[PDB]
DNA sequence: ATCAATATCCACCTGCAGATTCTACCAAAAGTGTATTTGGAAACTGCTCCATCAAAAGGCATGTTCAGCTGAATTCAGCTGAACATGCCTTTTGATGGAGCAGTTTCCAAATACACTTTTGGTAGAATCTGCAGGTGGATATTGA
DNA sequence: TCAATATCCACCTGCAGATTCTACCAAAAGTGTATTTGGAAACTGCTCCATCAAAAGGCATGTTCAGCTGAATTCAGCTGAACATGCCTTTTGATGGAGCAGTTTCCAAATACACTTTTGGTAGAATCTGCAGGTGGATATTGATGG
C-alpha cells in the first residue's frame, strides 16, 4: 500500500492553503457561536449576513496571524510541533495577555 | 469653467476631499492648499499600490486585480507592509512562507 | 435616498492611467475605497493635532506635509510630499 | 404556536465544538504549522471565543448606541478598528 | 330570509374577497388536520365563514344581529386562541375592519342606526371591608354572592378582573328592533310612553315630545348666565359655520369648611396663632353644547371661594380644585379658546364680587386617572405638565391684555414678594398639595426653610393670580358634591365619555339625574 | 511677564484629601497624575466624537460619553463610572 | 448665590474647565450641558480609585507620601487598570517584583 | 571624549537594564543587538520629534515634543506633559 | 568566600526591580541623541527635560523588551538570552 | 538507479454573474463673486535656558576560575499524521412573514452668542514644616562550605 | 551550623521639597436675553433578516496503524558569573549668548452666502467579457520496490 511519510502531505496542504483564500471555518457553526455569544451578552439580537461574513474573515485573519506567530515561537524552541506554551508566549508578547 | 482638480492637475476630487475634511470637524479653519495636498498624496499612494497589484496580477497570468493580488502587492513591499502592519486584506490570504526547518532538507 | 459618496471614478481613472488594460473587482474596489478613506482620516487627524500643537487655528499645506513625513514611511513620503508640493505648486500657478 | 413551535429562540449551546478539528487544522496550515498537538484545538477555540466575545461586545454596545436591534457590519468595522484590527472590504 | 340574504351577502362576499386574509377562515378548522389539538378544548362553539354562508343560504337568520354576533364571535375566538404576533391575528383585525366599514351603511339601510357589537370598558369594582380603597383591575380578586368584593390584602371565588359588560338594547313598539340605547339616545324617564324608532316617527309624521330634562331647562344662576353670555358673544364674534350655542349651568353650590391638619393644629391654632377652620363655598359648573340637536357636556370645573367673612390668609380667595373636559366641542379650532373664555369669565365674575387672589394647581393626571368625566377618549392626548403650564399662561396673558387680571406669578415668587416668614401665612385649601405635605414634613425658620425649598422644587406647577355678597342662592346637590360621587355614578351605571355617542348618552343620564335630584 | 498654565492639579489635591486627608503627592508623581487625567480626558472625548460621527449626530451630550465609558473603561470601572455619571447628571439637573 | 456647576453636581473637578477644554478641543461645534458634568465625574472616579490604590501601596510600603513607585505598584497590581494602561509608561515607576519559576534555584 | 558613542553605551548599562528586565544570564552577543534596538528606537523618536520641531519653526527640541513622539509611537510617557 | 553563579544575579534582579533610578548614564545617552539628531538636521539644541524623557522612555521600552526576551528564553527550556530571543520578541511585537 | 501510484500544472472550452457601456435627472456638490474677519507674516526685543569647561566622585574596563548552564548524542512511549468507511449536516435555491430600518414634517427644549458681574485659579515672595535619604549601630536570615 | 555580607529595620537628624497664608487680577464662569436648530414622536414606505422546506455530497467523525518527534537522560566543551584591581568618564556647579516667547502692524488669505453651472450616482436595459468549473493528459514529486 502506498503511504506518504508524515510531513509531505502536511506541506501539501500548507501550500494549498497558502495559495487559496477561501474561508476555512464553516459558516453555519461560526454563526451559531456568534449568536450564542451575542445572546450571552444581550438577548433578542439580529445579525446581518455581511456582519457575520466580516466576523468570519476577521477571525480567520486573527487566527492565521496567531498561528504564524505560534509557528515562529515553536521554531524558536527547536521544535516543529506547536504547543500550548507557544500560543501562550505569542499572546503574552503581543500583549493581550 | 475650470475645476480645482484640473486646475492643479489632480485626478482625485479636490472639492470632495475638502468637503469631507471640513465635514469631519478636524478644525474650524481650512486653507485651500491642504485639500489639494491630501488629494495629491492620495493619487500617489493609490497609483503605487495599483502598480504593485497589477504586477502581482500579471505574475499570476491574470488581467483583473483581485484582493489576493492586493495582499500579495502590499505584503511584498516592506514600506507598504509597515504602512499596513496592523492591517488585514479581506480575501487576500497570506504570502507563501515556509520556515527552513519545516522543509525535509 | 441619501447618496453614499466614494472615490470609484477617480481610482478607476488612476488605474486606467497606470494600467490601461486591467480591471478591478468589486471586493478589491471596496478595499481600495476603505484604504483611501483610512489614509484620508489618519492624515486629517494628524494634521489637525499638529494645528493644535502650535496653537494654529488654520489648516494649510505645511502641517499636511508634516503629517505625510510622520506617517508615510521614509521613501514613500519622499515622493508623496514631493507630489503634493507639485500639485500645490500648480495650484499656485494660475 | 401554530407554525411549529412558539417564539422558538432556540437558546444555543455546544457551538464552540462546531469549530471542528479539521477547521483548526486548516487555520494552522494557513499559518504554516506542520504538526499540531491534540490539546491545541480546544485552546485555539478558547482564544477564538475570547476574541469573538470582545469584538461582539464592542459591536453590540455600538449598536444600542445607534438605537438598533440588528447588528450591522459597519459597527463591527468600528469595533475592530478600535481594537487595533483595521479591516477592509466591509465599509 | 332571502331579502335579508340580499341585504347581508355583499358584506360577507367583500370579506371573502380579502386575500389571503380570509383563507384561514374559509373552511372549518380541524384540530387534528391543522396540528393544534387544543383548539376546540378551549372554545365551546366551532364555526367559520362557511357556517354563516350556509346559515344565510338556508335562511334561518331571524334577525341580522345574530349574523353580526356570529361574525364578531369568530373574531373574538380567533384573537383568543392566537398570539398577537401571528399572521391570522392581523388577518382577523383587517377582516374586522372591513366588516365594520362595509356593514355600517348597509345595516343603516335596513333601519337600525348601527350594526356594531359594542362592549363597555372593564368595570372596576370597589371594596367593602375597608370602605376606602377599590378592587384593582386585571388582578386577583375575591367575590361573594356577586354583591361583595374584596382585594388580595383585605381578607388576609378566585378570579382575575377581565370581564366585559355588553351594551344594553331597547325594543321598538312597532318594530321590536334591538336598537342600541346609547346610539338612539332613548331614556325611560324622558319618554315613559314607549320607545319609537326614527323610521316609525317619519312614517307616521310624528315627532318625539320635547325633552324637559335638557341643560337649558336647568335653573339659571348669575355666574352661569355670565359665563354662557360671554361664550356665546365670543362665538358670535368668531362666526364660524360649525359654531353652536353653549349653555353653562351651575348645578351645585354649598357652603363647607376645611379643617387644619393635626400636625400644624398642635403647632399653631393650639398655641393661638392660626385659625382652627376655614369656611368656603364649593361650586360646580358644567358647559354644554347643542350638537346635532342633542345636548353634550364638554367641560367641568370645581372651585372653592373664601369670601370676606373668612379668617386670613384665606380671605377673599378663589381656588380651582379640579377641571375636566372632553374634546368633542365643535368647531375644534375654537375649543381651546372657548375653554380660556370660561377660565377668564369666572375670574372676571369673582373680580366683580370683590375677590383678590386666584389659585391654580396645574398638574396633569396620572395614567388612567379621570377628574370629572369618566373614560376619556383614547385619542384625547393628555397634556404634559409644561404644555399645561403654557396653556394656563396663554389664558393668563389674554386676561392681562383684557385688564381683567393684573398679573400672575408662581407661589415661590409670590411668597418672596410677600416676605413670608411662617407657614401660617400660606393659604389653606381643601385637597391641596401644601396641607398634606406640611403635615408630612412635620412628621419628618424651623419649618419655613423646608416650605421655601418645596416651592423652589415645584414653583412652575402653582399659579397665583392677582385680580363679598354672592347673588346666587345655595344649590344643594349630593351627586355633584365633589367629583367622587359623579365618578362613582358613571362607573356604576356605565356612563362613559370615550365616544361621541357615549358622551351624549352620559350627558343625558347626568341631566336626568340632576333634574330628578331637585325633587324631594 | 507672567504666563499662566492650566492644570487639574488642585482638584486632584482635593480628591486626595477626600480619599486620604493625611497623605501628600510629590511633584513628579503629581505631574504623572496630571498626564493620566489629561490622557483619560482626551481619549473619552475623542471616542465620544467618534460615536457622534458614526451615528450621524452633530451634538455632544452625556449619552455618547457614557457609551465611550462603556467601550473604553474596564467592566467594573465602566459600570461604576456610569454610576457616578448618572448620579452627577441627575444631581445637576435637579440643582 | 451663583452656585458653581461642580458644586451643583456635587463634584470637585471643574465642570466649567472640562466644558471649555472640550469646546476648544473642536470635537464638535456644539456641546451639551450634561456632558462636562458626566466627563468630570468619570475623571474624578478614575483619579479617586487610583488614589486609594496608590495610598494602599504606600501604606504597605511603610510610607505616608505617595511616590510614582506606589502609582506603578497600584496600577500594575489591578488587572483592570493594568489593561487600562497596558500601553502606557509611567515615569519613575519601575516594574513589579517578579521572579521566573525556571530561573529559581532547585 | 570618544567617538561612536553607540559603543559609548557601556556594557554594564545593558547588564543593569537586563537585570531590571529580570535576566540573570546575558550572552556575549546580547550587548551589540540591544545597542542596535536602542539606537533604532532612537532614530524613530528623534525623527518624529524633530519633525514636530520644524513644524513649530523652532531650533530647539522640547520635552513636550518628546511626549508627542512617544505617544505617537504608542509609548505614551507621563511626567513631562 | 565566593557566591555561586546566580545568587548575586538574583540579588541584582531584586535590587533593580525595587528601584526606579536612572540606569543609563546621562552623558553618553545625551551624546548619542546629539549625533542621531545631527544625522537628520544640523545645529540643534536640546532641553534637559527632553533628554530625560527620551532616556526614561527608552529604558522603559527596553525593560519591557527584556521581560519579553526572558519569557521567550524560558519558552525554549532555557534561562539565558541569545539573539534568537530578541529576534522572536521583536517579531511577535511587530516592529519589523 | 529505476519504477509505479498520485498530486501538480495547465491548456481548452462553455455558461454566466459580474464587469463594463450609453441616456437622462438632478440635488448636492462644485464653482465664481463681494463683504467681512483675523491668523499669522514680519521686525524688535526681553528673558529663558542651552552649550561649554574644570574638579569632585562614583562607579566602569580587564584578567581568573570553575560551577553550572547549554547543547550534542541516544532511546523510546506514544501520539498525532495518513488513509478510509459512513453518513451528516452544512450548502444552495426558493419563497415568505414582518420586525424593524429608514424617509418626511413639526417644532420645542436645548443649544449657541455675547454683555456683564463675580470668584477663582495661577503666580511671586516669606517663612515654618516635614518625609525621607543616607549614615551609624546592631543584627537577623542565609548561603557557601 | 561558625562566619562575611547585603540588606529590614530601630532611630536620627538636615533639607529640598511639600505645605500654609496674604494679595492681585486677568481669565474664566454663571446668569441673563435673544435667536436658532437637532432630533424626538408620529406616520409610513420598504429593504432585508429570520424562518421554513428539500435535496445531496464535501468533508466531519470515527477507528487503525505505525513514523518519528517530543520528552527524558547523560555528559563534555565552555561561556558567562563573581570578584579583585586599576583609573577615568561622569556629574555638578558656574557662565556667556542662540533663540522661545511678548508686543505691534497690517495685508494676503480664509468664511459667509447667494446664485449658477457641472456632474457622480444611478434606475433600467443591452452588450461584452475574465474566469469558475469540468476534461483530459503531460509532468514533477514520493516512496520503497528489484538489486
Amino acid at each position: 500500500p502506498h503511504r506518504y511519510r508524515p510531513g509531505t502531505v502536511a506541506l501539501r496542504e500548507i501550500r494549498r492553503y497558502q495559495k487559496s483564500t477561501e474561508l476555512l471555518i464553516r459558516k453555519l457553526p461560526f454563526q451559531r457561536l456568534v449568536r450564542e455569544i451575542a445572546q450571552d451578552f444581550k438577548t433578542d439580537l439580529r445579525f446581518q449576513s455581511s456582519a457575520v461574513m466580516a466576523l468570519q474573515e476577521a477571525c480567520e485573519a486573527y487566527l492565521v496571524g496567531l498561528f504564524e506567530d505560534t509557528n515562529l515561537c515553536a521554531i524558536h524552541a527547536k521544535r516543529v510541533t506547536i504547543m500550548p506554551k507557544d500560543i501562550q508566549l505569542a499572546r503574552r508578547i503581543r500583549g493581550e495577555r | 469653467a475650470k475645476t480645482r482638480s484640473s486646475r492643479a492637475g489632480l485626478q482625485f476630487p479636490v472639492g470632495r476631499v475638502h468637503r469631507l475634511l471640513r465635514k469631519g470637524n478636524y478644525s474650524e479653519r481650512v486653507g485651500a492648499g491642504a485639500p489639494v495636498y491630501l488629494a495629491a498624496v492620495l493619487e500617489y499612494l493609490t497609483a503605487e499600490i495599483l502598480e504593485l497589484a497589477g504586477n502581482a496580477a500579471r505574475d499570476n497570468k491574470k488581467t483583473r486585480i483581485i484582493p489576493r493580488h492586493l495582499q500579495l502587492a502590499i505584503r511584498n513591499d516592506e514600506e507598504l507592509n509597515k504602512l499596513l502592519g496592523r492591517v488585514t486584506i479581506a480575501q487576500g490570504g497570506v504570502l507563501p512562507n515556509i520556515q527552513a526547518v519545516l522543509l525535509p532538507k | 435616498r441619501s447618496r453614499k459618496e466614494s472615490y470609484s471614478i477617480y481610482v478607476y481613472k488612476v488605474l486606467k492611467q497606470v494600467h490601461p488594460d486591467t480591471g478591478i473587482s468589486s471586493k478589491a474596489m471596496g478595499i481600495m475605497n476603505s484604504f483611501v478613506n483610512d489614509i484620508f482620516e489618519r492624515i486629517a487627524g494628524e494634521a489637525s493635532r499638529l494645528a493644535h500643537y502650535n496653537k494654529r487655528s488654520t489648516i494649510t499645506s505645511r502641517e499636511i506635509q508634516t503629517a505625510v513625513r510622520l506617517l508615510l514611511p521614509g521613501e514613500l513620503a519622499k515622493h508623496a510630499v514631493s507630489e503634493g508640493t507639485k500639485a500645490v505648486t500648480k495650484y499656485t500657478s494660475a | 404556536g401554530k407554525g411549529g413551535a412558539k417564539r422558538h429562540r432556540k437558546v444555543l449551546r455546544d457551538n464552540i465544538q462546531g469549530i471542528t478539528k479539521p477547521a483548526i487544522r486548516r487555520l494552522a496550515r494557513r499559518g504554516g504549522v506542520k504538526r499540531i498537538s491534540g490539546l491545541i484545538y480546544e485552546e485555539t477555540r478558547g482564544v477564538l471565543k475570547v476574541f469573538l466575545e470582545n469584538v461582539i461586545r464592542d459591536a453590540v454596545t455600538y449598536t444600542e448606541h445607534a438605537k438598533r436591534k440588528t447588528v450591522t457590519a459597519m459597527d463591527v468595522v468600528y469595533a475592530l478598528k478600535r481594537q487595533g484590527r483595521t479591516l477592509y472590504g466591509f465599509g | 330570509p332571502e331579502e335579508l340574504r340580499q341585504a347581508l351577502m355583499p358584506t360577507l362576499e367583500a370579506l371573502y374577497r380579502q386575500d389571503p386574509e380570509s383563507l384561514p377562515f374559509r373552511q372549518p378548522v380541524d384540530p387534528q388536520l391543522l396540528g393544534i389539538p387544543d383548539y376546540f378544548d378551549i372554545v365551546k362553539s366551532p364555526m367559520d365563514l362557511s357556517t354563516i354562508k350556509r346559515k344565510l343560504d338556508t335562511g334561518q337568520y331571524q334577525e341580522p344581529w345574530q349574523y353580526v354576533d356570529d361574525i364578531w364571535l369568530m373574531f373574538n375566538n380567533a384573537w383568543l386562541y392566537n398570539r398577537k404576533t401571528s399572521r391570522v391575528y392581523k388577518y382577523c383585525s383587517k377582516l374586522s375592519e372591513v366588516f365594520e366599514q362595509e356593514i355600517d351603511p348597509v345595516m343603516q339601510s335596513l333601519g337600525y342606526c348601527c350594526g356594531r357589537k359594542l362592549e363597555f370598558s372593564p368595570q372596576t369594582l370597589c371594596c367593602y371591608g375597608k370602605q376606602l380603597c377599590t378592587i384593582p383591575r386585571d388582578a386577583t380578586y375575591y367575590s361573594y354572592q356577586n354583591r361583595y368584593h374584596f382585594c388580595e390584602k383585605c381578607f388576609n371565588s378566585k378570579r382575575k378582573n377581565d370581564t366585559l359588560d355588553p351594551e344594553l338594547f331597547v325594543e321598538c313598539t312597532e318594530c321590536g328592533r334591538k336598537m342600541h340605547q346609547i346610539c338612539v339616545l332613548h331614556h325611560e324617564i324622558i319618554w315613559p310612553a314607549g320607545f319609537v324608532c326614527d323610521g316609525c316617527l317619519k312614517k307616521s309624521a310624528r315627532t318625539r315630545k320635547e325633552n324637559k330634562f335638557s341643560a337649558k331647562r336647568l335653573p339659571s344662576t348669575r355666574l352661569g348666565t355670565f359665563l354662557e353670555n360671554r361664550v356665546n358673544d365670543f362665538l358670535r364674534r368668531q362666526n364660524h359655520p360649525e359654531s353652536g350655542e353653549v349653555t353653562v349651568r351651575v348645578v351645585h353650590a354649598s357652603d363647607k369648611t376645611v379643617e387644619v391638619k393635626p400636625g400644624m393644629k398642635a403647632r399653631f391654632v393650639d398655641s393661638g396663632e392660626m385659625a382652627e377652620s376655614f369656611p368656603y363655598r364649593t361650586k360646580a359648573l358644567f358647559a354644554f353644547e347643542e350638537i346635532d340637536g342633542v345636548d353634550l357636556c364638554f367641560f367641568g370645573m370645581h372651585v372653592q371661594e373664601y369670601g370676606s367673612d373668612c379668617p386670613p390668609p384665606n380671605q377673599r380667595r378663589v381656588y380651582i380644585s379640579y377641571l375636566d373636559s372632553v374634546h368633542f366641542f365643535r368647531p375644534k379650532c375654537l375649543r381651546t379658546a372657548v375653554y380660556h373664555e370660561i377660565l377668564i369669565g369666572y375670574l372676571e365674575y369673582v373680580k366683580k364680587l370683590g375677590y383678590t387672589t386666584g389659585h391654580i394647581w396645574a398638574c396633569p393626571p396620572s395614567e388612567g386617572d379621570d377628574y370629572i368625566f369618566h373614560c376619556h377618549p383614547p385619542d384625547q392626548k393628555i397634556p404634559k405638565p409644561k404644555r399645561l403650564q403654557e396653556w394656563y399662561k396663554k389664558m393668563l396673558d389674554k386676561a392681562v391684555s383684557e385688564r381683567i387680571v393684573h398679573d400672575y406669578k408662581d407661589i415661590f415668587k409670590q411668597a418672596t414678594e410677600d416676605r413670608l416668614t411662617s407657614a401660617k401665612e400660606l393659604p389653606y385649601f381643601e385637597g391641596d398639595f401644601w396641607p398634606n405635605v406640611l403635615e408630612e414634613s412635620i412628621k419628618e425658620n424651623d419649618l419655613s426653610q423646608k416650605l421655601y425649598a418645596t416651592m423652589e422644587k415645584h414653583k412652575e406647577v402653582f399659579f397665583v393670580i392677582r385680580l363679598i355678597v354672592d347673588p346666587d342662592p345655595l344649590i344643594p346637590c349630593d351627586l355633584m358634591d365633589g367629583r367622587d360621587a359623579f365618578l362613582t355614578l358613571a362607573r356604576d351605571k356605565h356612563l362613559e365619555f370615550s365616544s361621541l355617542r357615549r358622551a351624549q348618552w352620559s350627558t343625558m343620564c347626568m341631566l336626568v339625574e340632576l333634574h330628578t335630584q331637585s325633587q324631594d
